[PDB]
């Protein structure tokens, strides 16, 4: 009976009052299907992405936007990325778009790279522990991760506490959502970090301190009989 | 004039120039995801309703993109996006690829609005689902604190949507109920026989 009025009165965001914010095994098979973590330091503006092969089933794209801070990438820079050159003909994208003009320019990008948006995933940030763009009408308290598709029990909400100032990490829950979709095993996280490296994922970004990426080693994880695995099924028996 | 007013009408055919200018427009339109075609939505005479102010536009599915298109076509820039998190009476979320726990409302600006109380509310609404199709009443309070006392207009409103300071348009309202003298006068002239066709 009006958490908006309440927020005006007390500074407690309406999302602070959402409550309660058989599940496993599938997780366990995901973990058994997962490739070893692979990672590569690369300055993505100077780097020819087409060196990243084979083509990916899932791309998670996390460009460091200026709004995160209160080398940054503008939507001009992001839109000029050649994402379609490394996406498989049937493949998925998850694009962190922030909360400002990225909600529009990010949709332009998806279309430019050949995707249509199927989901809008909103990371809602509570302020239980501590109860402004000039164009803003309202206090901005969430970020959007757009999900795109190209070719032929989770909710579209992530709720966590607003991270400390200068912390630009996105909630790890996005990885669970993506992996529960069972979309394939060639998974690329662009602009990931040392702190985001993860089994079943290839992480590429400027701040990585070490690399282990080898295109021929990477490809051999998806050689026959493993070419079409969802990431949610048992490994194919050998010898 | 302060008390609720409304016009039962086909929003495609009403001459909305008789209504004047509004600080806020809001619409929960019937996107074709009784509906309106994309072209009919594009052709709605939104541009004449405001010089400087805000548009609130509910979207779902592919109208997340089409509503952005209408927005820009009508002369607005999208400067915020309200999210309504749907709960039950105990404040738990009402749980293709993902289940949907929210609905979106695009926020557009036209011109250079002056004297609005920007930043008082935040862009998340947590409110109980009432009937199917209804939007939460909280949005009227947010809009009132944002632009207190100004004239507002709602398109595709239903009887439960009528509110003080709002003129509500929709084909499920009961008749015509106008009290603003300027509007009454311009309505009589435009519609001397009270009939809104063509
Ligand atoms: N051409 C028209 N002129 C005036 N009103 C119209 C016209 N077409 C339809 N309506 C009315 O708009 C309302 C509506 O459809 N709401 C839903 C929009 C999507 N989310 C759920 C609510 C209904 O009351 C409907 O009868």
């Amino acid at each position: 009976n009006d958490y908006c009025q309440h927020f005006v009165d007390t500074g407690h965001r309406p999302q602070n009052f959402i409550r309660d914010v058989l599940i496993r095994l599938k997780d366990e098979l995901i973990a058994k299907s997962n490739t070893p973590p692979m990672y590569l330091q690369a300055d993505i503006e100077a780097f020819d992405i087409r060196e990243l092969t084979p083509k990916f089933d899932v791309i998670l794209l996390e460009p460091p936007l200026e709004e995160y801070y209160r080398k940054c990438w503008t939507w001009d820079d992001i839109m000029k990325l050649e994402i379609d050159e490394i996406a498989a003909p049937r493949s998925f994208i998850f694009l962190w778009c922030g909360s400002g003009e990225g909600l529009d320019l990010g949709r332009v990008c998806l279309r430019k790279w050949g995707y249509r948006r199927c989901e809008d995933i909103c990371w809602i940030k509570t302020n239980k522990n501590n109860p402004l763009d000039p164009k803003a009408v309202f206090q901005r308290t969430k970020e959007h991760c757009l999900m795109g598709i190209k070719g032929t029990v989770d909710i579209d909400l992530i709720i966590t506490e607003e991270p400390e100032i200068g912390n630009i990490e996105k909630p790890v829950e996005i990885f669970h959502i993506i992996e529960h979709f069972c979309l394939g095993r060639r998974r690329l996280h662009l602009f990931g970090r040392d702190s985001t490296i993860r089994p079943g994922w290839l992480t590429v970004g400027p701040t990585l301190t070490n690399s282990n990426y080898n295109a021929e080693t990477y490809a051999s994880y998806f050689s026959a009989p493993n070419s079409y695995l969802t990431g949610c099924t048992e490994e194919i028996e050998r010898l | 004039l302060f008390p609720p007013q409304w016009i039962c009408c086909d929003i495609r055919y009403l001459d909305v120039s008789i209504l004047g200018k509004f600080a806020v427009v809001m619409a929960d339109p019937p996107w074709d995801i009784g509906t309106l075609t994309d072209d009919e939505m594009r052709r709605l005479n939104i541009p004449v309703l405001q010089d400087d102010g805000f548009l609130f536009l509910w979207v779902t599915g592919r109208a997340m993109e089409l509503g952005r298109e209408c927005l820009n076509l009508w002369g607005y820039e999208r400067v915020d996006e309200i999210i309504w998190v749907k709960t039950n009476q105990l404040q738990r979320i009402i749980r293709h690829w993902l289940n949907h726990g929210k609905e979106h409302c695009l926020v557009g600006v036209k011109g250079n609005p002056q004297g609005f109380n920007q930043g008082l509310d935040c862009d998340v609404i947590v409110a109980e689902v009432r009937s199917t199709s209804h939007k939460p009443d909280e949005i009227y309070g947010m809009i009132e604190r944002l632009s207190p006392g100004t004239r507002k207009i709602e398109l595709f409103g239903r009887p439960h949507n009528v509110q003080p300071n709002w003129i509500t348009l929709g084909n499920q309202l009961d008749g015509i109920h106008l009290l603003d003298p300027d509007v009454v006068a311009r309505f009589k002239q435009r519609y001397p026989d009270g009939i809104i066709s063509k």
